């Protein structure tokens, strides 16, 4: 299920930024 | 309720243009051939559309609710240029703060929670170091950022209250908003309602509208950087990407889930990426999730450019159709890029409910007021690792950044 993809991806925390 | 768009017409048309408009759109929903999709209301309004349009006395009242927002946005305009000209310098000095905790750090520099010793009163101020921007090849959105901040003037942005350096760093004071990050709630309440979700939205619309209208593009929409203060509205925080376009620009910068498809590929865009991370916020507030993750960015860009979004099953369906179009992967039919701009936003069916005028006014009710714990609270704020500010006894950069 996506939520337990969700928690799978690691980005369930703060986002950084990219400044590329 | 706008009746120049029901009856499909431009703010200027003539009487006859009304007349025969009237007519055009009266029999493409008539009651006898289109009374079908339920589109008998459409017809009805239709036939309200005319009847004020009609009338010179109906039309001239009608005219100044877009003349109102055109008057409030030209003053703010001429505020914006005055302060865009003349931008305020050295407006305080370190020793003039208590340094408390630290509130936040990051991609940026730091944030602490400060004190002006004299006023007693309670900042925020961001540290950014001279050489890790000139580093981290930043300076000129660094340079921008005070700028944008110094001269916008919004209920729903946090406000710039001094600015300064020294010899290595940039100092930058703001109002402290104490209600924390919407991103450590909507992650601890695990999502938002609907109508929850609807206070928010309105507020960024509100903002982007004001923004844009300043040719400013905001770039970092995410809930990391939005806010909420004691009445429980919205404060947006990070200008670090902002910048002033009056055409197209071409940084690939943002954040990956919420950047637009014409940001990722090395064709330039124009505001209406702002609306395509508005379409992303709502769908995260929504659902819990961003609509498109993975863990790598470049598999998060092939989500984001597939056109292909898969909605969750509490997704009402007027919110479904809101999300199609501002995740529309073509920005010639994403709204808030098309004929009639943010009106189609605003008079959209999941936004029939929300006043424009009342949100802007911080009348309504705020869904959610956080935990006020008395004048300096960080309760509503992770902690972090204190550093102590060094200062050099050589300035840094000093050519890089005369205009801060
Ligand atoms: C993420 N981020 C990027 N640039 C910045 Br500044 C930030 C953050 C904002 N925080 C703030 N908290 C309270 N009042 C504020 N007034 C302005 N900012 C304030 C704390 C977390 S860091």
């Amino acid at each position: 299920t996506t939520y337990a993809d969700f928690i799978a991806s690691g980005r369930t925390g703060r986002r950084n930024a990219i400044h590329d | 309720k706008d009746y120049y768009q029901t009856l499909g017409l431009a703010r200027g048309a003539s009487d006859e243009e009304i007349k025969r408009a009237y007519r055009r759109q009266a029999l493409r929903y008539h009651p006898d051939k289109n009374k079908e999709p339920g589109a008998e209301e459409k017809f009805k309004e239709i036939a309200e559309a005319y009847d004020v349009l009609s009338d010179p006395r109906k039309r001239e009242i009608f005219d100044r609710y877009g003349e109102e927002v055109k008057e409030f946005l030209a003053k703010a305009k001429e505020d914006f240029l005055k302060k865009w000209e003349s931008p305020a310098q050295n407006t305080a000095h370190l020793d003039q703060f208590e340094r408390i905790k630290t509130l936040g750090t990051g991609s940026f520099g730091r944030v602490m929670l400060v004190k002006h010793k004299e006023t007693g009163n309670h900042y925020a101020m961001k540290i950014l170091d001279k050489q890790k921007v000139v580093k981290l090849k930043q300076i000129e959105h660094t340079l921008n950022e005070k700028r944008i901040l110094q001269a916008v003037n919004f209920p729903f942005l946090v406000k710039l209250e001094f600015s300064f350096k020294d010899n290595s760093n940039l100092y930058m004071v703001m109002e402290y908003v104490p209600g924390g990050e919407m991103f450590s709630h909507l992650r601890r309440i695990g999502r938002f309602s609907e109508p929850h979700a609807r206070f928010y939205a309105a507020q960024i619309v509100l903002t982007f509208e004001y923004l844009h209208s300043l040719d400013l593009i905001y770039r970092d929409l995410k809930p990391e950087n939005l806010l909420i203060d004691q009445q429980g509205y919205i404060q947006v925080t990070d200008f670090g990407f902002a910048k002033r376009v009056k055409g197209r620009t071409w940084t690939l910068c943002g954040t990956p889930e919420y950047l637009a498809p014409e940001i990722i590929l090395s064709k330039g865009y124009n505001k209406a990426v702002d609306w395509w991370a508005l379409g992303v916020l709502i769908y995260e507030m929504a659902a819990g999730y961003p609509p498109f993750f993975a863990d790598q960015p470049i598999q998060i860009y092939e989500k984001i450019v597939s056109g292909k979004v898969r909605f969750p099953s509490h997704f009402s369906s007027d919110l479904k159709d809101l999300l199609r179009n501002l995740l529309q992967v073509d920005l010639t039919k994403r709204f808030g890029n098309l004929k009639n701009g943010v009106n189609d936003i605003k008079n959209h069916k999941w936004f029939a409910t929300t006043d424009w005028i009342a949100i802007y006014q911080r009348k309504v009710e705020a869904p959610f007021i956080p935990k006020f714990k008395g004048p300096g609270d960080t309760s509503n704020f992770d902690d972090y690792e204190e550093e102590e500010i060094r200062v050099s006894i050589n300035e840094k950069c000093g050519k890089e950044f005369s205009e801060f």
